[PDB]
């Protein structure tokens, strides 16, 4: 192999060359932006607790205030 | 530290090819460019 052994270790030089150079430049960078995660709670309405009011007595009519 | 990592490994490789062009062998290039490396090594600590 008198003839081939020179370009074939040249090729494989170059080769691995090229490798880290793609790698190592491509590592450079990468985090422009932090997006926070979400996790927020199902709303639904499956079996409210219902609350009542009731307003009863010998008079005609009344003045009520109460909290919602 | 990126580009020191990618142009060290390239100018090493470059020159091992080009020397081993140039001498016809193996050892030779090897060994120049190990003495150049630890040359290398000595200049850094002096400036520092």
């Amino acid at each position: 192999l008198g003839r081939i052994w020179l370009p074939v270790l040249i090729v494989v030089a170059v080769a691995a060359g090229a490798l880290i150079v793609m790698n190592v430049r491509t590592v450079f960078g990468s985090n422009p932006v932090v997006v926070t995660e979400k996790t927020s709670d199902n709303a639904e309405d499956f079996n409210p607790k219902v609350v009542t009011y009731e307003i009863f007595g010998s008079g005609s009519s009344a003045v009520i205030n109460y909290m919602d | 530290d990126y580009d020191l990592i990618i142009v060290a490994a390239s100018a090493l490789i470059l020159i091992f090819i080009i020397m081993m062009v140039l001498t016809r062998a193996v050892v030779a290039a090897a060994v120049i460019v190990g003495t150049v490396v630890l040359s290398l090594a000595s200049a850094f600590g002096l400036s520092v």
